[PDB]
């Protein structure tokens, strides 16, 4: 029927009248702000905080919790649904964290969706514009396909490293940031494959199969120490904080940044390749976004915790030290890649300057935050020995 | 050839399964009795970017309607008082279900070995985050634009005062993440969402619309569109372990335990919220329950999993016998303990009492007469000095909390189940309301040590508990909770304090 | 057949136009048509309901013929009659700037349109003319626009007052 | 320093004025008596990207409301019949104003020499495309989900059948783009939008809401958010030419003509659509007009421009005098000629005549009695063989069409203006309804040669015209237009053919 | 008040009851498709087509119009509001054009908005990542600030060339496409300035003032003929189709594509500049989007018109020759810029091959569509004469 059989209380005369008749003259409380009891990180409470903070039903025995009593159902053995026992780090309140970008689900998918549709448009224009005509064939069929592609398994591995964190995070604000950090990583891995898939369509003999890049990752020699460092950060770490911290404030901040920003984003342009940089622009945008959250949690919150500042910095300095080695090892095995570049692509003077850029950024952005005394010269020296 | 070309999700997902590689420690970090096949596939071939786009499009419509047309129509206000209150519980309780589901799918993502199955669970991890924020938005919107913000604005902390919350956490929090990953998968997906959650979300939009609420339908119908991906996840969970020999030995028991866990809470709670938290009725809960649990889930849904060794829960017949009066029995307790909530409740009006009797012959002679007795005694008037809990004490009708499900029950008054098992073990008493929950505890005592409200509040005066847990409105004197939904004669902390109500642990009467 | 969009009159002119297979003849017919059926100075109002449509059909033929007969330079710079468009434009603007009043000005502008409308003159020159001629016409016409009483304006325009009514 | 940094619209706009450069031929391509100042500035510091974002945000809320909540509420249907018909005309007629405004502002963008002034007009060019598509969407939505799609679904071609459309093109099409760019800017921005369009858009959302229509408010309120930019453009036009000697000579003359042009059509048409095209009334047109035209526009807004030489239109007084009964005189004509529309009309009901008589003393003795007679003649019944036009013929009340404004008028049967001027010129007859339009024609005969419906339809049988111009419903027999808004007894082409109504050009009577 | 004072017919019990009572039992016509009478270009009528086609109130005397009679008010002198006289091109129906991307206002601002917000994110990521560190100083301060900057005026001029067309276009579909082609041009000019403004923030001493880029454009040699061509296309062309056609199917297709793609896009990367290519990606995406519309209007609709195909091709052929010379001159002067580059940046062979790519693409996408006999080596040789 034109009107339908269902009567709605908002528009049905009879039902609406009954509803209006029961309504009070004015709201039964003037406080119309959901989350009003939450302590604002900024001037005024934000939608991000209101909709997120305290969603996790933690009781007071989990630093910051507002509930009480034990969990209703636990694991066989007695392990709690969520407990202090899942991480070495301690704090006065697990809900203190705040994503600098204030991302809850809506803003998050809105931004990634804009990137997706613009990506599609870019690709349709790039192909129509014939810009592939000026790209170095060797750089494409070799360094982009094999070495760039293989790097997709590094990001994918870092993605999976967040699995346990998604389950064990001790607060909503931290769980959301963690989930977004990991999802962005799988995105990048899927973008690396997307490019290879694009090349496959515009370059007649290009094969998009992951076979070649995978073999390079699994049995290759360039990413050996890298893969070993990934398999470890992912499957050998059971502390959700050690995983996130080490992955973002150590490994990916050193190895990852160097490979993406100091190798491909720096060399691709020299072979007439603006395609790969188009995707790296995304990966770097994501990296810098996550970084702000990683910094706020481990430094602004934990590292500077009014009660566990010293304690946490100690644990992180320990983690930094623990993983600084496998990372440096990863960087060394990577240096071997330069030897496969065509003669005259780059020199030792440049790579040395790039490594220092990474190391210096790391120190300024991470190491110095927890009073970790790293030696820039020895690190670069240690890595540079891989040439 | 310079034809405009691009690449879609399916073309990238094509090689997603190869993203994972082999290495010694490549295994789940969680205890489990099953083995998920490392070659399991997922139904929807999505990548992160396409996922975001399809969800972003839905957000657009949803928030567009809420911020524009719905606000211009004052949709937040023109809702029946009883339903405004009901949504405080429905949206916030479901919120926690949505929230723990994030952790659950995270655990499932860690459990899966095949890249695709991991990807399937991953999409839900993100969906659950979206749903958490959506349920949060409903409360946020009704707080900002509704007739009574209290409760909507602070449920995350005011819900800790009441007993109904404890059971919600058992089915939608702990039940989702504490135990064998597969057991959790069953509570969450195979049973929870497939049997209750999904049918519930749609049903809620129906009762909401009937009571003038166009806000909830706008949000919940959007959540509903994400459910096909979750059904597949649950279904694929079974397919992933079907081959493992352990499955034949364990699947059916984890399922049965999962089915009982979920129905134990929703059978009474949902029927209560629908029939007692509304003015206009959509359908009798007995009819609804039978269709959902027996016809749709127990029949068609469970049936399709037969080829995988899945069998109808052995406790099904029991669930049906205990169901009939379950929700009617619980509202008596919920109302008697009204001061412990974060929402306002109303007694059935004349038209409703007629509706109840018509649909549940015998309703009036038991529940109806009791409500009229309480009302004539002044349970709605703050100067009466009467709270229904007193009536339970006077007539020696102790109220217990099932140690397992956390569901409140009163065996001496119940028209439904009235079994009671009390045990003592190492200096601690335990009360159970059914044989399935009793077994769970007997077999797994360390999994169930949840302190009930009587244990925590023992010896404490009611108003002190309310005051301490912030059960007050802005003026710092009027209670959030109320025994009626009218705008005048609202009970205050002082009205409660004067009752001199002091909690006692009912189990100690057996000493 | 007397429709709005299709009728005997239009059919009759379509057949007539079909027999104009020479640029000079086609162009002369179009100009003649404009003198006979367009503007308030048209020789007759007999084709009032169809002239606009018929003019367009005529223009189509002249255009097609001109493109076939003229070399590239002439198509851009000559009128369909072989005149130098720039010279015609400049000469007409000069006359317009010498016009002593709004009455002389309106005749210059209107006459220019009837004689040179696009199929005849290249569009670039024709619209440059519209720009210049229109400007002067308005300047002259809009000065002290309401000073002349209606009684006197009717006489200046030269209308025959047929009927006047007022409360 | 690697601090996250970016660049906003204002930072880029800061240098936009310098984008234009000098060269001999850098001048407008359009004839104009004025000179827009080379360094004129614009109010809003926008760039293409930021303009797109702010409009995209608005579209999101708008379409979200339309596609989700409004559709779920069946908002396209639950509107009063008369209003569903009124919106066919309101939305489609405004659509053309929006459309021609695109060309008009493209013309002003060409006129402006200062880059910032061009940019301000440019933003309107884009806004007018948006508004065109928005108005199109209202008709599109009502056709797709409403009670009567005919007209809403093909107005772009069915509007050509009737006389009201001709006047609409004068004020909102040709008046916007044909003439001195500045003259056009006055009709469009200084007069059209400021005096009528903006107030009208807001008013329509009120009448719409009162009649159950929440579709139009959703779109029109969004259209309204873009008007501040347009007002600034109009005001800036005057500023850009104020310091030019030509301004003192011509501005007030083009302004007065523009004012009369716009008022001549909207004074009677708006009041007609408002009062006769609705069930529930919001406010009498008499008071709305006085506030809009006399107070708001011809007082506050017009005054602010006094410092630039702008004066109140010399014809303002005449406008008011003819205004009072104008819309009433016109509805008699629109209804009498109902078979020529693309919408259904209704006679005032008993309750309405009281309102009319109450708000317009003397209404009943004139119009009331007339409608009662037509009612008696069976103007609503298909088998009556009667059309109000016949009544005009029997009582010798010829209907003329103003050669300049295209507004129909019946001087022998009008409570308002009754003047009629008939001139013969070079073999053609011309009929004028006022001294301002008459002057326009005498001074600029070649600007006003529009043939009227009687001239075009002369000697044509009514049903043949309607058929040829597609004035029928999908069944190919029932007329789109109707003399009543009920669902039964709809007139067919055959019912019109039987009337054997043949058009005559009223002016041919003169010798 | 909580309920408000205004009563709405959709929710007010009394008013809604009145409304529901007057409603018919079912719709008075089952054809609920607005624009059903429009001839669909594709399988089914699109929302793009429904909301757009026939919005322009043209009468039948302007090919394809559905109205009748003269305009109600014309220009002093008699010029029609819209008329056949405003363009040399003829057609059976001005409403045949369809933007292959089906862009009406909503989808159009949506995509640009996505590009705007992502651009902002990118820049915040670029600056925070300190990627500016590896950009060659000379390329940055000389070629980006001065030469890429001066190009903003070229795009700005092409934008303005669309002003008359926005006013004269003979149909809605063409007016909308033209408006969008122009708006994308001003957007690019603004993105060039946006980049300069960004550089001024992250690079000490970088001056975002347009003084230098503008002086290069107005008085330099590299862009002299380019500017002369732009001034002509914009202000000496009074035919809206000659303007759009010559701008998009001649000048910008050759000079524009060469500058954006074969000079800046091609060389920026060689100087560690990934910033400029970010914006050129947008410009090229826009270029290719507009090309589809330009091709549909001029080749699919006009050049292949069932009745005026031969005529229209003759005219566009005429326009191609008219504007090809000034375009070759523009490219010729631009060759002077190569001498300004640091030694070893590129060489005559790379430059020549890049010219051929642009010329060959132009012949395939445009010249060949109207049978314009272009001689690729003759065009290239004429341009090479400008190499210093
Ligand atoms: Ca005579
Ligand atoms: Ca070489
Ligand atoms: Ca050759
Ligand atoms: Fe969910
Ligand atoms: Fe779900
Ligand atoms: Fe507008
Ligand atoms: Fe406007």
């Amino acid at each position: 029927s034109m009107l339908g059989e269902r009567r709605r209380g908002l528009t049905d005369p009879e039902m609406a009248a009954v509803i209006l008749k029961a309504l009070p003259e004015a709201p039964l409380d003037g406080n119309n702000k959901m989350g009003y009891f939450v302590t604002p990180r900024w001037k005024r409470l934000t939608e991000y905080e209101a909709l997120t903070v305290y969603a996790q039903p933690n009781a007071d025995w989990i630093a910051g919790g507002l509930d009480w009593g034990d969990w209703t159902q636990k694991f066989h053995g007695g392990r709690p649904s969520w407990g202090n026992e899942t991480t070495e780090l301690r704090t006065v309140d697990w809900f203190k964290h705040r994503d600098p970008l204030r991302r809850w689900h809506a803003p998050y998918v809105k931004d990634k969706a804009e990137e997706w549709r613009y990506t599609d448009r870019f690709l349709q224009g790039y192909s129509a514009d014939g810009q592939i005509r000026a790209m170095n064939p060797t750089w494409r069929d070799e360094f982009i396909n094999r070495y760039w592609g293989a790097f997709l398994f590094n990001e994918y591995g870092l993605f999976n490293a967040h699995s346990q964190g998604a389950r064990e995070a001790l607060s909503d604000v931290t769980r959301v940031s963690l989930a977004f950090w990991g999802f962005d990583k799988i995105d990048i891995a899927q973008m690396i494959q997307l490019e290879r898939g694009f090349l496959a369509k515009i370059v007649p003999g290009f094969d998009e199969s992951t076979a070649v890049p995978k073999a390079e990752w699994t049995n290759g020699e360039v990413y050996k120490s890298a893969r070993l460092a990934v398999e470890g950060l992912w499957q050998e770490v059971f502390d959700w904080n050690e995983s996130a911290f080490s992955v973002h404030a150590v490994y990916d901040a050193l190895f990852g940044q160097f490979v993406r920003r100091e190798f491909f984003q720096r060399l691709a342009p020299r072979f007439g390749d603006n395609l790969t940089p188009f995707f790296i622009n995304q990966a770097q945008t994501y990296f810098q976004i996550a970084k702000q959250g990683v910094q706020d949690l481990y430094y602004n919150c934990l590292g500077d915790d009014p009660e566990f500042s010293d304690y946490n910095r100690t644990v992180m300095r320990n983690w930094t030290g623990k993983w600084l080695e496998p990372t440096i090892a990863a960087l060394r095995d990577f240096m071997g890649l330069f030897a496969k570049l065509p003669a005259g692509t780059t020199d030792k003077e440049e790579i040395t300057a790039s490594l220092y850029r990474v190391v210096d950024d790391w120190i300024e952005d991470y190491a110095s935050r927890i009073d970790f005394k790293a030696d820039r010269d020895q690190i670069v020296k240690a890595v540079l020995a891989g040439l | 050839n310079r034809a405009p070309t691009s690449v879609n999700a399916q073309e990238v997902h094509r090689w997603l399964q190869s993203f994972n590689w082999d290495f010694k420690n490549n295994r789940t970090k969680y205890a489990t009795k099953y083995k998920m096949a490392n070659e399991t596939k997922e139904q929807f071939k999505l990548i992160a970017k396409e996922y975001a786009r399809m969800e972003a499009v839905k957000d657009e419509r949803q928030f567009g309607s809420l911020q524009d047309a719905l606000t211009r129509l004052n949709a937040g206000v023109r809702v029946h008082p009883k339903w405004n209150e009901t949504m405080k519980v429905v949206s916030n309780f479901l919120e926690v279900g949505e929230y723990n589901a994030i952790a659950a799918t995270g655990m499932l993502w860690d459990s899966a070995q095949a890249a695709e199955q991991k990807n399937g669970y991953l999409a839900q991890v993100l969906d659950e985050i979206r749903h958490t924020h959506q349920c949060a938005y409903v409360n946020y919107y009704f707080a900002k634009n509704g007739q009574d913000p209290a409760g909507h604005n602070d449920a995350r902390r005011t819900r800790t005062i009441g007993p109904l919350w404890k059971g919600m956490k058992r089915v939608f929090s702990d039940g989702f993440i504490s135990g064998d990953a597969v057991e959790c998968s069953l509570n969450l997906q195979l049973v929870g969402e497939a049997c209750f959650t999904n049918p519930l979300i749609v049903a809620v939009t129906e009762w909401a619309a009937a009571n003038g609420d166009e806000i909830t339908p706008t949000v919940f119908l959007s959540i509903e569109t994400d459910e096909l991906r979750h059904m597949a996840n649950g279904y694929q969970t079974v397919v992933s372990i079907a081959n493992d020999p352990a499955s034949a030995k364990y699947l059916n028991t984890d399922l049965n335990n999962a089915f009982w866990t979920q129905q134990k809470y929703f059978t009474p709670v949902l029927g209560m919220l629908f029939e007692y938290g509304s003015k206009f009725k959509v359908e009798p809960w007995v009819k609804t329950w039978d269709r959902w649990v027996y016809e749709d889930w127990g029949g068609i849904w469970i049936g399709r999993l037969g080829k995988y060794g899945v069998e109808s829960p052995r406790s099904l017949k029991d669930a049906k016998q205990d169901a009939y009066w379950a929700h009617h029995d619980l509202y008596l307790l919920a109302y008697a303990l009204w001061p412990t909530g974060f929402f306002r409740l109303a007694l059935p009006d004349q038209e409703e009492m007629e509706w109840f009797e018509a649909n549940y012959p015998g309703w009036y002679d038991h529940y109806g007469k009791i409500y009229e007795e309480w009302r004539a005694r002044g349970c709605e008037d703050p100067s009466s000095g009467f709270i229904p809990l007193m009536w339970f004490i006077e007539n020696n009708h102790p109220i217990y909390i099932d140690r397992v499900s956390q569901v409140p029950f009163c065996p001496s008054l119940a028209k439904g189940a009235s079994t009671l098992r009390v045990h003592e073990y190492n200096g601690e008493m335990h009360t159970f309301s059914d044989q399935w929950g009793e077994r769970m505890w007997l077999a797994e005592p360390e999994r169930y040590e949840c302190q009930n409200i009587f244990e925590q509040y023992e010896g404490r005066e009611l108003s002190e508990v309310i005051a301490e847990l912030h059960g007050l409105r802005s003026d710092g004197k009027t209670l959030i909770a109320q025994p009626h939904v009218r705008g005048d004669k609202l009970w205050t902390l002082d009205d409660i304090k004067r009752l001199n109500c002091v909690f006692k642990n009912p189990v100690k009467a057996f000493n | 057949k007397l429709g709005i969009h299709s009728n005997d009159t239009r059919d009759a002119w379509v057949n007539k136009i079909a027999q104009l297979n020479t640029l000079e003849k086609a162009a002369e017919m179009l100009k003649q048509f404009r003198m006979d059926h367009t503007t308030p100075f048209r020789n007759s109002y007999e084709l009032d309901n169809d002239y606009l449509w018929i003019e367009a059909k005529l223009e189509e033929k002249v255009a097609v013929l001109k493109a076939r007969a003229f070399n590239e330079v002439d198509f851009r710079h000559k009128t369909a009659f072989g005149e130098d468009a720039k010279s015609v434009l400049d000469g007409t603007v000069a006359k317009m700037n010498a016009a002593k009043d709004k009455w002389e000005a309106e005749k210059i502008h209107i006459g220019f349109r009837q004689a040179y409308k696009p199929p005849i003159m290249p569009v670039n020159y024709f619209l440059d003319g519209e720009r210049q001629l229109g400007t002067r016409l308005m300047e002259l016409r809009n000065l002290n626009y309401y000073d002349t009483p209606l009684e006197e304006l009717r006489k200046q325009r030269g209308v025959r007052v047929v009927h006047l009514q007022s409360p």
